[PDB]
């Protein structure tokens, strides 16, 4: 099998900057005056999209800021002017020998200015409060960088091991992230206490922000 | 004026495609040196189907360069479905191979509007008159024009046709020019300007007649 | 244009078998091109699995060869992937794709959206849908945040839309997180003008095909 | 493929005979931007000094640089057959490129002008298309204008093809002008005018056309 | 002044891989057949070290896996075979016009296999307790990747707002990170409670690890 | 070999004056080359400040110019940086470096290790040094961790060595953190064979030049 190695594994670059991705093949993919290495782009939740085939030929409908070069065992994909929508994993792929094989991929992240999150808190629905579980949800909306800290406080008693977090991929338009923190409590414990607070710490916040509510209001 | 080896690949003419039903595409390579070796010119199809026997042709030019062409016949349905055909050019003197690709072309469709005019007599040209045809507001830009006199189609060398230019709208326009003699319009004073275009319904044809003396 | 749509995915027991189908439209699979299956296990790279050309010639990746079959149905313009003796490592999103030809070699120019195959000895469970109610004074931006909590389901995926797809701007559907119970859970949120809370109705439409569940929960203020 | 090419134009008959302010332009194409700038210089066969040329650079869609230099020339200088030369130097070429231009020589024939209007039909009721055939002139240098109500319409309102050879010895061109109902109702006369050195007198020929005759 | 823009801003690549950094200048730095762009390497705690001067000339003693290219306004630094000791920030710098100016820098991180942290905990010294304050320290040693979670629990009561963290740069030999978490308490509150615990969660740990001690032992 | 060592850094009041000196050894500053000052503000890039050639010709960055002066003392083989009307933006690590000449242009082939200049109205405070004693809670198999807590000082930096530079392997001195008190704090740790805890002595040597503090704390087990 022909093994393909890509570098870098991951990179962060600003809008307008040049990005360079390298693909190395364990054996030559040359044949009859052409080099049969293909490049693909996979955005979040989507299937891979063909950018370039046979090393340097641009697939129809693909923006011109994508370009390919190289031969034998050495290939390069270039993004001449990086855009927010270019946030994706990029794969090289040889079609010279069976089985066809892909590289392990290169994650391209967009570097942008710092942005503090808009914080929201959501009490459990009356519907769920008939079910036995109580889910308190805290939303951190449109922030950068990805790193954030979320503290749950029930009557100012800090919680742990009863909450889970989920983060979106980088948005394709404004390159921000969004995070959800879900606190899971028994109905008994939920009704047992009055105050529910979600404290957020982020690089874009001068002071930790707290959003809260009183049960019953 | 340094000579740069360049390659071009045409689409089938609407005439060959809809009328003769014998569509072809041509890979044109220019600025080749005669005293240098000959190019290898090969074809390929996106479908993976095999390509037909292409007809090769070479020509010495006055400016001292060699011109190589390769014409490939294509399936009428194959092309119209939206097949992609490719031409590849290699030369030991060329650093990197040349590759050009061609396809059906997509986008909005509009039939061509045809208008034909005859020039008034000019002092001098007693026995010559010039016919002109305006064909406009069609898209895509591919279009073929023929002139018929007395229900027979004139040789293509008798008339000149301009390349498609963009209108101020979205469509394209072209002009066609045909010089005619007294002997012709006296035999029968009707000349047909015909346009072949995929958006013309039906049979991809639109035409208009014109007379010298109405 | 050519379109490729995969189906047959979902939950499968370990050691069980798998039948995937790719319905092709806009082009006939006997007219040309190659027709391939490619898979992507979670958080991992792409693996070409099998292919069948227009003339019936088939090829397989040795990594899974011997427990795999690719075939087609000309009358349905569909081709299939059959796998048996499945293991947890076969858990992946399975794409079908049409290969285009270039001087003796193929490249995957057209893909389907892919379908998730989950290999597990767990049972299917439809989600519960609870509203995330917008608040008074939700934002200084004159905007309000509301959503749907889609809780306790298996396997992935669920799809969430708002007002039957009419509302797409400002929507964030978070990745599912596996809870300690072994079931998945996520939230879908949207920001909206607070002035519209009285006027406009907001419905989240949740689909969980594995359990044949389709729900429309209206999210109202409080 | 990238081919470094240079071109050098003659003055337009309009700038030459009407405005009496003729210019020539040296066009350079297919340059790499980050490879530095080209040097573009002018010269005259007579040895006389050249006027200050106006340099102009523009990045292109295909990622190349396009450099142009326009040089003003004396009307009498040009008509008497002065020869102007443009030379382009780049550290990377490294053999210089040179283009030359001079007054046209050969037989001369005035242009014949015919103007036509398209007939009315549903769709084109508030618009009509005017067409102008200009033929049997030589040399090929020619400028075309459209006038309505004795004012000259701006260029870009009409499209004009490049000179092609007739079956005879002369050249021909087509001109296309879309006009509006508002205009031909204001005044239903449109002039197709050609400027050509062989046109007697004042190097002008023209023909009028009406939408509704 | 000549402004320099570097890309990418940050990247992660594996040992043996090729790394590519681009530098763009606001105007040409060419003069008399040479391009006056210099490249520097800045490792943690150290001053910049010259790698390349005048675009392509390697400084004496610099490994051959470093190479420069480009001209005019377009320059590239290549690391042909990345090594663990190449962890650094790389700067371009023009010396063509006064004042001389540097790019903003490109951070090169080494991608390696996952490594779980060894967790250690340290009670406050008797010496510190006389000052009135008590610092409890938790050490996570030699792990990868950088992302880690540390929870402080005093008598099973979770802490917040009274701890601070610090992380080392990537080690030049094994490319791991080390982290310290410092819990700060008053002597009064420290002597009030019995159990101090440090719970660590990391990708290399199947289960969150806890290190703790009882006051007085 | 050429060696450059800068000094004169530390705490300075806003509007106050600054003298940095670069003592050069192994080469004479009147014999050739250029001699430069380059600074690096926190979390930002490098800024060339000033230069003086072997023949005394001076050059300055206009950005910081008019409040600065570069000079030399041949008898001491030293060159200096003088700054006035200091501002918060002047807080940076100041490097001295020797520029080498190349056809009309210079590049910085030799650098000093830099000195930190902190501009603030606060007062200097020496650190307290506390031991991080090794114990079973700091021993994994055959390796034990021990360290020194260097707490409550200002400004930066402190320097930490172990056994007067004899012990370097396995040492991790963490970046200082600014506490809410406005004072800095850090730890230096080292892992060692637990078998050596009884036999081997471990001393951390803490230096804080701004307050002229010098500490040698022996770290004993349990
Ligand atoms: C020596 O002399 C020979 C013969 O005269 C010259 O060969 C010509 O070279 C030019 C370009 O160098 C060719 O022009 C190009 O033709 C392409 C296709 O042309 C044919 O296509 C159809 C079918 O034949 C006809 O409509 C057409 O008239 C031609 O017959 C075009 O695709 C090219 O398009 C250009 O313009 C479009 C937009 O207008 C751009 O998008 C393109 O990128 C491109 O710029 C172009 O027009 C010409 O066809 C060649 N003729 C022959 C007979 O080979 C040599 O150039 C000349 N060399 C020297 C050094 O003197
Ligand atoms: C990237 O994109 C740019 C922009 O389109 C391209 O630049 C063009 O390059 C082509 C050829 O490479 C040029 O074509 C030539 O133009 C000459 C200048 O004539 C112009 O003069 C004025 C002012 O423009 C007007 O009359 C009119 O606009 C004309 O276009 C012509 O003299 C040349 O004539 C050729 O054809 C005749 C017959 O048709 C032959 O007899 C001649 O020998 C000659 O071959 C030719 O038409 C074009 O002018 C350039 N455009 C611009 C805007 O600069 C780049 O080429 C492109 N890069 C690549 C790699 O394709």
């Amino acid at each position: 099998d022909i093994q393909l190695t890509q570098s870098p594994s991951s990179l962060s670059a600003s809008v307008g900057d040049r990005v360079t991705i390298t693909c190395r093949a364990s054996q030559s993919v040359d044949y009859d005056g052409d080099s049969y290495m293909n490049w693909y782009q996979q955005k979040p939740g989507k299937a891979p999209k063909l950018l370039i085939y046979a090393a340097s030929y641009l697939e129809s409908g693909v923006p011109s800021r994508f370009s390919g070069s190289g031969s034998g065992t050495d290939f390069t994909l270039t993004i001449s002017s990086l855009q927010p929508e270019d946030f994706a994993t990029y794969y090289c792929q040889q079609s010279h020998e069976d089985p066809y094989t892909f590289g392990q991929g290169t994650k391209v992240e967009i570097k942008r200015t710092v942005a503090a999150p808009s914080v929201f808190i959501f009490p459990p629905s009356d519907e769920q409060l008939k079910s036995g579980t109580a889910s308190v949800v805290c939303l951190l909306n449109n922030f950068y960088p990805r790193e954030a800290k979320v503290q749950w406080k029930v009557d100012n008693a800090l919680q742990s091991g009863n909450s889970q977090e989920s983060v979106t991929e980088q948005d394709s338009k404004d390159s921000t992230y969004s995070l959800s923190s879900t606190l899971t409590l028994s109905k008994a414990d939920y009704e047992k206490h009055k105050v529910y607070a979600c404290e957020v710490t982020h690089q874009g916040l001068s002071s930790p922000v707290t959003k809260s509510f009183n049960r019953g209001e | 004026n340094p000579r740069c080896v360049s390659a071009y690949l045409s689409r089938p003419s609407p005439f060959d495609l809809f009328i003769r039903k014998s569509p072809t595409i041509t890979c044109l390579v220019v600025d080749l040196a005669p005293s240098k070796g000959t190019v290898n010119l090969t074809w390929s199809r996106a479908s993976g189907k095999p390509v037909n026997h292409s007809t090769r042709k070479e020509e010495k030019q006055r400016n001292g360069t060699l011109t190589v062409t390769s014409t490939l016949p294509v399936g009428t349905r194959d092309w119209i479905e939206g097949e992609t055909y490719q031409c590849r050019v290699t030369h030991p003197h060329l650093p990197r191979a040349l590759m050009r690709s061609t396809t059906k072309t997509s986008g909005p469709r509009a039939a061509p509007e045809v208008y034909a005019f005859a020039t008034p007599e000019w002092p001098g040209s007693r026995d010559k008159r010039t016919l002109a045809c305006l064909i406009q507001n069609f898209m895509p830009e591919d279009i073929s024009v023929q002139w018929l006199h007395n229900e027979v189609q004139l040789p293509d060398a008798r008339h000149s046709t301009t390349q498609p230019r963009k209108t101020k709208g979205s469509g394209f326009f072209v002009f066609s020019r045909l010089e005619v003699t007294r002997a012709e319009w006296e035999q029968k004073d009707e000349f047909i300007c015909r346009a072949v275009h995929e958006a013309a319904s039906p049979s991809q044809t639109v035409q208009r007649a014109v007379s010298v003396n109405p | 244009e050519v379109q490729l749509v995969e189906s047959g995915g979902g939950l499968v027991q370990p050691g069980g078998s798998l039948r995937l189908s790719c319905a092709v439209s806009g082009y006939s699979i006997t007219s040309g091109y190659s027709w391939n299956w490619i898979r992507q296990a979670p958080g991992k790279g792409l693996e070409w699995v099998a292919s069948i050309t227009y003339d019936g010639s088939t090829n397989y990746n040795p990594s899974v060869k011997g427990r795999i079959t690719i075939s087609r149905d000309d009358s349905k313009n569909t081709f299939y992937l059959q796998m048996n003796s499945l293991r947890a490592e076969d858990t992946a999103v399975y794409y079908c794709a049409r290969g285009s030809h270039y001087f003796g070699h193929w490249h995957f120019a057209v893909w389907g959206q892919g379908t998730l195959v989950t290999v597990s000895s767990a049972s299917t469970k439809g989600p519960s849908v609870f509203p995330l109610a917008p608040s008074s004074k939700s934002t200084s931006g004159g905007t309000a945040a509301l959503g749907c909590l889609v809780k306790d389901y298996f396997p992935e995926p669920v799809t969430v839309s708002w007002n039957s797809g009419a509302l797409t701007s400002g929507v964030h559907t978070f990745p599912a997180v596996l809870q300690s119970s072994g079931l998945y859970s996520l939230s879908s949120v949207v920001t909206v003008p607070s002035s519209s809370l009285g006027t406009q109705t907001y419905i989240c439409n949740v689909n969980h095909k594995p359990s044949n569940t389709k729900v429309d929960k209206k999210v109202e203020p409080k």
